[PDB]
């Protein structure tokens, strides 16, 4: 202020920014096969915290 | 001038088409439907009257 004189004027205010993107987008898709389901020793409910998990 | 925080509003309502209102179906006949209920074919017919002779 004290270079300019004693003179003072008003800037222009601004901005900056950035973008977030929700552009990802990921999938899991399998199959059980109904014989598969009957003749296995156990559960296959794993399969689908397995996927869960893989997400 | 603020290049990012000034917003754009979207409105939450699609414009409708403008569309011709639809009339003809409830003009013409409709009584062949109790029978078309079956089939893709209706056979009409009509009498051919006798010729009156001198």
């Amino acid at each position: 202020y004290k270079a300019a004189g004693r003179q003072t004027s008003a800037d222009a205010i601004s901005d900056t920014g950035v973008d977030l993107l929700i552009d990802q987008e990921k999938s899991i898709d399998f199959l059980v096969d109904d014989i598969d389901r009957v003749q296995v020793a156990g559960s296959l409910e794993a399969y689908t915290r397995a996927g869960a998990t893989a997400l | 001038a603020f290049n990012n925080f000034i917003p754009e509003l979207w409105s939450d309502m699609l414009l409708e088409e403008w569309t011709a209102q639809t009339v003809f179906a409830n003009l013409v006949n409709r009584e062949y439907e109790g029978i078309a209920s079956k089939g893709n074919v209706v056979h009409i017919a009509g009498v051919v009257a006798p010729t009156v002779k001198d």
